[PDB]
């Protein structure tokens, strides 16, 4: 057909896009769907039953965060397309379980299934798609359709849950969705048909050393606060706007949407914009745009006022992703061993930890401290983080710094 | 990989010297994909580093010849040289040349014939 093989290289980007596509479309989905499941169950200890509802997110979050260095240990130990098959299983058979499913445990186990599914994608994914790609251009545009596919599939999860839902039911939005990943393990199977093990030709480097280097950790600490800065932002934005605002249930949904749809429409275009123009000028772009639009949102006092701010911050978090993802695989094969798992590891830990820590946390302060206070302190720290990117303009190569280790001593 | 250079001899402090070493034995991309330098040892003492260069063409020079040295790298020519512009009767030491090689973890190091250079005090 199409493909008989891996002729053409951009199967494994449409894989790893559609496998992303649907992991955030697993995890969108659910998100309004749980409540009313836990309501109608419970009329049909109790604080902890409370904040039970963010332990919800708080399970896959964990769970991802947890099972990243393994899985990234893992895919060198033994080979790419293997964690990607078995991850693939997983998360289809947590998503059979989603539906049939009814009690609260089990929709825990369900959803921590997952988030191991989901984890396991995005390492292994993402190094073999680093690793089929090792033109730093290529590596970047592909780096960023990836992410714009990520992007879209969490802008297109909502509606695409709720029109289901209600038209027919409980089971439609995660049937069809199953079928949907059935179809991906169709074409799974005949790409990369992992037959035999791989085991990899060159030994990777331990993990305690990529921490101990400070550029993986500036640019760890870059994509962290930066998804940071929208993972607080989604809950206490609809309840700080029904305080002040006095508004209505349906303005969320057109509120969020410009968030969205910068995203996309930025990780698709700096892609290709930020090897041509420089990725740590676009990062430090990126970091001050967030800061200055995160500024801006406390300040404003009507929908129109929201819409400006929100368009701004998704195209900055754009940039810093699409811009921040490949630089992890030039400074690993620029003064490490080319091996991508552990380093993307890294990066994803970095992704995912934002997502932990946002919800609860960011409830917290709103509840003890103003949010007006709290959207101000995160531009405070993405400023004064911004300037850390100028560093990676000419990181030092492995020799240099032997070579600085010999004079010393 | 075979190397040669040449150099050497006395002067009196202030003068300036021109030492170059020549890499001929290895291809220019494996050349180009090593880096070289120049060694120092004295009499009874340890070999410290003092300046080498690299295929990023940067060059740490040690703390105390700092503009005393000038060191450059051919990519073309096959040679490493130095040029040298201030003399101290401090420099009493013998000079040699050296590759490193960092693909492998062993960093296979090749020394050069070396040269040697005294002060008059």
């Amino acid at each position: 057909w199409l493909q008989e093989s891996r002729r053409s290289r951009k199967l494994i980007l449409f894989i790893v896009f559609l496998a992303l596509l649907l992991d955030n479309m697993l995890l969108t989905v659910v998100v309004p769907i749980i409540p009313s499941y836990l309501y109608s169950i419970k009329h049909e200890d109790l604080l902890n039953e409370n904040v039970q509802v963010g332990l919800l997110f708080a399970s896959k979050a964990t769970v991802q965060l947890i099972t990243n260095p393994f899985i990234g240990l893992l895919t060198n130990r033994i080979g790419y397309p293997i964690p990607i098959f078995a991850g693939f299983c997983i998360m289809f058979v947590s998503t059979i379980m989603f539906a049939f499913s009814s009690s609260y445990a089990f929709l825990l186990i369900a959803r921590s299934l997952q988030g191991i599914g989901s984890s396991c994608s995005s390492v292994a994914g993402m190094g073999m798609l680093a690793s089929v790609y090792t033109d730093d251009e290529e590596r970047g545009n592909v780096m960023g359709i990836a992410l714009g596919g990520l992007a879209m599939g969490v802008l297109v999860g909502p509606p695409f849950g709720s029109v289901l839902y209600e038209f027919v039911g409980k089971t439609a939005p995660f049937l069809v969705l199953a079928a949907l990943v059935l179809l991906d393990g169709a074409i799974q199977l005949f790409v990369l048909q992992p037959s035999r093990v791989q085991p990899e030709s060159q030994k990777g480097t331990p993990l305690t050393t990529l921490l101990k280097d400070p550029y993986i950790l500036i640019a760890a600490g870059s994509i962290c606060f930066a998804n940071m800065g929208i993972a607080m932002l989604e809950p206490a934005l609809p309840i700080w706007m029904m305080e002040t605002m006095c508004s209505r249930k349906w303005q969320l949904g057109v509120a969020f949407l410009p968030a969205s749809i910068s995203y996309l429409i930025g990780t698709n275009i700096f892609g290709i914009l930020a090897h041509k123009m420089g990725r740590w000028l676009c990062a430090l772009l990126g970091m001050i745009i967030v800061g200055v639009s995160i500024l801006c949102i406390p300040f404003a006092k009507n929908i129109y006022g929201l819409i400006a701010p929100n368009f701004g911050v998704g195209f900055a978090i754009g940039m810093v992703d699409s811009s921040m993802m490949p630089i992890m695989g030039y400074l690993v094969d620029l003064r490490h061993v080319s091996v991508y798992g552990s380093v993307y590891a890294i990066a994803d830990v970095a992704f995912c930890m934002g997502y932990a820590i946002g919800p609860s946390a960011g409830g917290a302060i709103a509840k003890a401290i103003g949010f007006p206070w709290l959207m101000t302190i995160i531009g405070i720290i993405d400023i004064l983080f911004a300037p850390l990117c100028f560093f990676l303009r000419s990181p030092p190569s492995r020799l240099e710094e032997e070579l600085r280790r010999r004079t010393e001593g | 990989v075979q190397l040669q250079e040449s150099g050497g001899g006395l002067v009196q402090p202030g003068g300036s010297l021109r030492l170059s070493c020549t890499a001929s034995g290895v291809t220019i991309s494996a050349l180009n994909a090593m880096a070289m330098g120049w060694y120092r040892q004295a009499p009874g003492e340890r070999r410290v580093m003092v300046a080498a260069v690299s295929e990023r063409g940067n060059a740490m020079y040690r703390e105390s010849v700092q503009g005393r040295f000038t060191v450059t790298r051919d990519f073309t020519n096959k040679m490493v040289s130095l040029q040298m512009d201030n003399l101290k009767p401090e420099d009493t030491a013998v000079y040699y040349c050296h590759v490193l090689e960092d693909r492998v973890d062993s960093f296979h190091d090749y020394w050069g014939q070396g040269t040697q250079v005294t002060v008059s005090s």
